[PDB]
């Protein structure tokens, strides 16, 4: 995804999360929303499953 | 001079507070911060690490 980084200042690491590694062909189960927001220099994340 | 029967209003009667308790946190908090003290490497002056 990347080669290497300079420099920065910010770096969270936030709650863990499960995931599946299998892939199918199926009929989908779930339905993932994300708005991303832009106000005065603060990034804005908001989701639900 | 001379008041009748009736009702009159003269002023308003105010509840003043007498205690004032603030709380901002609940305990100590700190988030992660010391890399930047603790890094593997640092930089130089010329170009130093915002
Ligand atoms: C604040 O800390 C106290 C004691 O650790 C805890 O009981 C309380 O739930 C905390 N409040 C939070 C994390 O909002
Ligand atoms: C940096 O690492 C050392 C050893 O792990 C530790 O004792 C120290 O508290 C850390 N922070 C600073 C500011 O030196
Ligand atoms: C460190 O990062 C700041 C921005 O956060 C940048 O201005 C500066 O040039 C960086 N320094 C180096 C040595 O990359």
């Amino acid at each position: 995804v990347y080669s290497s980084a300079n420099n920065c200042t910010f770096e969270y690491v936030s709650q863990p999360f499960l995931m599946d590694l299998e892939g199918k062909q199926g009929n989908f189960k779930n339905l993932r929303e994300f708005v991303f927001k832009n106000i005065d220099g603060y990034f804005k994340i908001y989701s639900k499953h | 001079f001379t008041v009748e029967k009736g009702i009159y209003q003269t002023s308003n009667f105010r509840v003043q507070p007498t205690e004032s308790i603030v709380r901002f946190p609940n305990i100590t908090n700190l988030c992660p911060f010391g890399e930047v003290f603790n890094a593997t490497r640092f930089a130089s002056v010329y170009a130093w690490n915002r």
